[PDB]
């Protein structure tokens, strides 16, 4: 289901959820945004030529609510390939374990394909997602200079 | 009384996380707190050396010795890790 | 809000209590099968 | 910040206790709780508070080698050390002088538990294979029964005609010390179920189920209720490590029966849930591996010792 | 006067032939009830007769109202401002009724037209300002709304979690009572080997004497 | 906006100041002294108190036909015949209300009766299979 919106401090773009190839991911991605949860809720985690990781609101990384209560499964396909920039992904810490941590992707990364459940793509504001990948982050891939979502929301 | 009741509750504040960076831990947590991994895309390549991690260790001397010159001078040892045996 | 609510509640009193008497007669009825 | 509901008085909710200069091979909480023997591998028995300040206010000398395993005893003031110089040591805590030096084993005497109702009257098993039992008053020892292969971990059960050696010879025996008073009695009970050997023996707060850590890499919990079924194997625990260090790895019961914690090759200090026989702690730190860890009498405190002359003395939140 | 007959209903689902069954045993305990009122408002509070005994108005008032026959709505022939009839024609006192009458109604549609023309000049955004008021009495009744069902709900919550927090710990604590069963029946096979023991020693005593 | 105890927007508008309840005056004043009391709560109050919020309520609009002598009084008369005519079904609701709450309070009277003697039973029950 179309159109969510990103504003983040580095600008703002809007991704279209997908709701064929991954429903559940999808809901989840539009009903976080819906709450207020994606607000905040820095980017954590941006690597060049990799993606940029957010979601997590505490901002460690290391979790992400849902809103089936936990993790959930994963919607992998033949057809979903990580194939460029602004593929709109989940981020997973292995199979069936999604939480809320999305990551845009900058590059093509094919060796996500299998792992990632992709839900969508960046339809609005690529710019702000290549100024944004190309930010100055320190040894653990943490933007030296925060990088908050100030507002994220179904449109 | 019955009504409705969701199961949104229990999660939230009450999990509470390290920054994926810290090697300290302050506080003993449970190992789904504590433990529990990052997240995200393994990445291209948070360690501790440079080319892999560096922990200091603490046996007895024996057990040095010995499982050095096991492999050493016999060509098959045990692993320092625990885990099985190394070599032919 | 007091009474209604309260009668539920004590419908789900009696009804917890006769599944356990009816547990507790299971369960001498096995004992007795025993013996 | 951060306001995780302090559980103990403890200055802090992890506290190192260093000033070892050796492996710490076994430690034990006073009765009342408010006292550490932590025996090490530098022959020394250090005393520490366990409030206020954890001040070692006393090192014990006194064996010429690792002091390898401590208990206390009932009352808290009369400390049972136990060694690798074949001398097993009771101590006065409150003074530091040694009250009874009996040395009557061959070899490293490995294993020892006081009894904890009754009188006066501790198990040790040594290397040589046999499992003596020893009173307090007399200075012979009052029992002494022969296995074939060298005792690696023993306890004396919560009423107090049991006793429970395991060891290299991949089964855990329990004999009766009243059915013997000759020099070669047979088992009573053959525990069987651990692959290899036997480390560490503890008993239950209610005496009903005996804890084995096996280097089978492996928990097991049995019970010693005299009528049981065919196999007294109840429970099953994975999770820890042992290696080729062979350290006397050991077992507690939280002062509930709630939680076991093991000592790991890991370096990992291990805690489960007994119920759900699952992990509910897995505490990193320690740089040697976990020889043992002490739950606190009172309060849900685990402190650990490893043998990288260092004892974390910490809470548990959840 | 009971306190906190209860067993929790989040935990303790009514199955649904259970309703029946204790639809009966409740109707049972009706049917011998102590002191079977059904008009027990006799405990209740006297619900007190309508107080206005100083005010004859309010009396008469509730006389009438709860027989609901209305008041006639007001004078609507001396409305249509007629002056005296055939039998009132001659009498000129009859037109000095006539005179309250219809020079009242005049200066009433005259007053009339100086309020309808007051507010058709002014009254426009009076009207704008009024209708804003009750648009703001709306949204701040489903404000009120949306926050008590939010607290309430989040008691609900609450109460559900510890709800949770007890019907673990009973069920196993029941659970354990059965083990705590088959370990009695454990200890009656041992008072079979109490008798197999006693029928043992009645071997003994036969030796000694032998 | 309106006095709790009158419920459309007061003329002379007044809150109590010990209380956070806005009141009618010359209503509220009566009631002061009519038991001593807060009519919200039953809270002990003086007439004084009272605190006299007035913003001037000069708002309430001419209707169309109610701008008129003729019409400001003709609604006037079924004002107070609605008035008594929502007081007096207050009365009879309050009646069956009350008589339904005496029914409920018999009904769970007999429900804890009933809780006590099966809790007897099964307590005897459990007290048995023990043997």
């Amino acid at each position: 289901a179309p159109l969510v919106q990103i504003d983040t401090s580095m600008g703002s773009f809007t991704v279209e959820l997908y709701y064929k190839h991954a429903p559940r991911t999808c809901k989840n991605f539009e009903e976080l945004a819906k709450k207020g949860y994606y607000d905040g809720t820095i980017f954590h985690r941006i690597i060049r030529d990799f993606m940029c990781q957010g979601g997590d609101p505490t901002g460690t990384g290391r979790g992400g609510e849902s809103i089936y209560g936990g993790k959930f499964e994963d919607e992998i396909t033949r057809d979903l390939k990580h194939t460029g920039a602004g593929i709109l992904s989940m981020a997973n810490s292995g199979p069936n374990t999604n939480g809320s941590q999305f990551f845009v992707t900058l590059a093509p990364t094919p060796w996500l394909d299998g792992k990632h459940t992709i839900f969508g793509r960046v339809t609005s504001g690529m710019a702000v997602i290549k100024r944004l990948g190309n930010v100055q982050t320190d040894n653990l891939d943490r933007p030296v200079t925060e990088v908050k979502v100030i507002r994220a929301r179904p449109v | 009384l019955v009504l409705r009741g969701n199961e949104a509750k229990s999660l939230g504040e009450v999990r509470k996380l390290q920054d994926a960076g810290a090697r300290k831990v302050m506080y003993n947590l449970p190992v789904e707190d504590m433990h529990a991994p990052v997240l995200g895309p393994a990445h291209p390549y948070l360690k501790n050396h440079f080319v892999g991690h560096v922990e200091d260790a603490h046996m007895h001397p024996i057990h040095f010795e010995q499982q050095y010159h096991n492999f050493h001078a016999l060509g098959f040892g045990e692993a320092p890790s625990g885990i099985g045996v190394v070599g032919k | 809000s007091h009474a209604l609510y309260q009668h539920d509640a004590a419908t789900r009193v009696i009804a917890r209590l006769l599944k356990e008497r009816d547990e507790a007669r299971a369960a001498l009825a096995d004992m007795k099968q025993q013996y | 910040k951060e306001g995780i509901t302090r559980t103990s008085n403890l200055s802090a909710p992890i506290i190192q206790l260093s000033g070892h200069a050796g492996e710490v091979f076994s430690m034990r909480f006073s009765p009342d709780g408010q006292c550490i023997a932590s025996g090490s591998f530098d022959k020394t028995i250090f005393l520490w508070r366990t409030y206020d300040e954890n001040e070692n206010y006393n090192v014990i000398a006194g064996h010429r080698n690792a002091v390898l395993e401590v208990h206390w005893f009932t009352d808290g003031e009369a400390l049972l050390s136990c060694s690798a110089d074949k001398t097993a040591r009771c101590w006065d805590a409150e003074t530091g002088a040694p009250i009874k030096k009996m040395g009557e084993h061959t070899a490293v005497v490995n294993s020892c538990c006081p009894l904890r109702r009754g009188a006066k009257v501790f198990v040790t098993g040594a290397d040589d294979s046999t499992v003596k039992v020893w009173d307090m008053r007399v200075k012979k020892s009052v029992h002494t029964l022969r296995s074939e292969f060298p005792v690696c971990a023993v306890a004396f059960a919560d009423a107090g005609d049991q006793v429970y050696s395991g060891g290299v010879d991949n089964a855990i025996k329990v004999w009766d010390l009243r059915r013997g008073g000759g020099a070669d009695v047979e088992p009573s009970m053959l525990l069987k179920g651990h692959s290899d050997s036997v480390t560490g023996l503890r008993v239950s707060p209610d005496g009903g189920h005996l804890l084995s850590n096996a280097m089978d890499n492996t928990l097991r919990e049995w019970d010693v209720r005299p009528y049981a079924p065919p196999n007294r194997c109840t429970k099953v625990f994975t999770g820890h490590m042992h290696n080729f260090e062979k350290n006397l790895l050991r077992c507690d019961y939280a002062a509930d029966g709630s939680k076991v914690a093991c000592g790991s090759a890991d370096r990992m200090v291990y805690i489960w849930d007994t119920s759900t026989r699952k992990l509910l702690y897995k505490l990193p730190g320690h740089s040697g591996s976990v020889n043992e860890v002490v739950f606190h009498s009172k309060e849900p405190i685990v402190a650990s010792a490893s043998s990288d002359k260092t004892i974390f003395l910490g809470e548990l939140t959840q | 006067n009971e306190h906190l007959v209860d067993a929790l209903p989040y935990v303790d689902s009514v199955p649904p032939e259970l309703k029946p069954h204790v639809e009966a045993l409740i109707e049972e305990e009706k049917r011998r009830s102590t002191k079977l009122p059904s008009d027990y408002l006799r405990e209740m509070p006297s619900v007190r007769a309508p107080k206005f005994d100083d005010h004859p108005v309010l009396k008469t008032e509730y006389e009438r109202v709860r027989n609901k026959e209305p008041m006639a709505p007001l004078d609507s022939v001396r409305y249509r401002l007629e002056p005296p009839p055939q039998a009132r024609r001659g009498d000129v006192g009859a037109w000095k009724s006539s005179l309250d009458n219809a020079a009242a109604q005049l200066e009433h549609q005259h007053l009339r037209i100086l309020n309808q023309e007051l507010l058709l000049k002014y009254g426009d955004k009076a009207w704008r300002a009024q209708v804003a008021l009750d648009e703001a009495a709306v949204r701040g009744l489903e404000a009120q709304l949306a926050a008590l069902r939010k607290e309430t709900d989040g008691l609900n919550r609450e109460r559900k979690l510890q709800q949770h927090a007890a019907g673990s710990e009973l069920s196993k604590l029941e659970r354990q009572y059965l083990s705590q069963v088959r370990k009695n029946a454990d200890i009656e096979r041992a008072c079979d080997r109490l008798e197999d023991a006693v029928a043992a020693m009645e071997a003994e005593l036969d030796t000694h004497i032998r | 906006m309106f006095c709790s105890i009158s419920g459309t927007v007061p003329e002379q508008g007044v809150v109590s100041t010990k209380s956070g309840h806005l009141f009618e005056k010359s209503l509220i004043e009566k009631y002061v002294r009519e038991t001593g009391k807060c009519p919200v709560t039953g809270e002990p109050l003086s007439t004084e108190d009272l605190l006299p919020l007035k913003v001037n309520k000069t708002v309430k609009p001419r209707t169309a036909p109610a701008t008129s002598i003729p019409g400001l009084l003709s609604l006037f008369h079924d004002e107070w015949d609605a008035n008594m005519l929502e007081l007096h079904n207050t009365r009879t609701q309050l009646h069956q209300t009350r008589q339904e709450l005496s029914h409920a309070l018999y009904q769970h009277d007999a429900a804890t009766r009933v809780i006590a003697r099966l809790l007897k039973e099964r307590d005897e029950a459990r007290a048995a299979l023990a043997d």
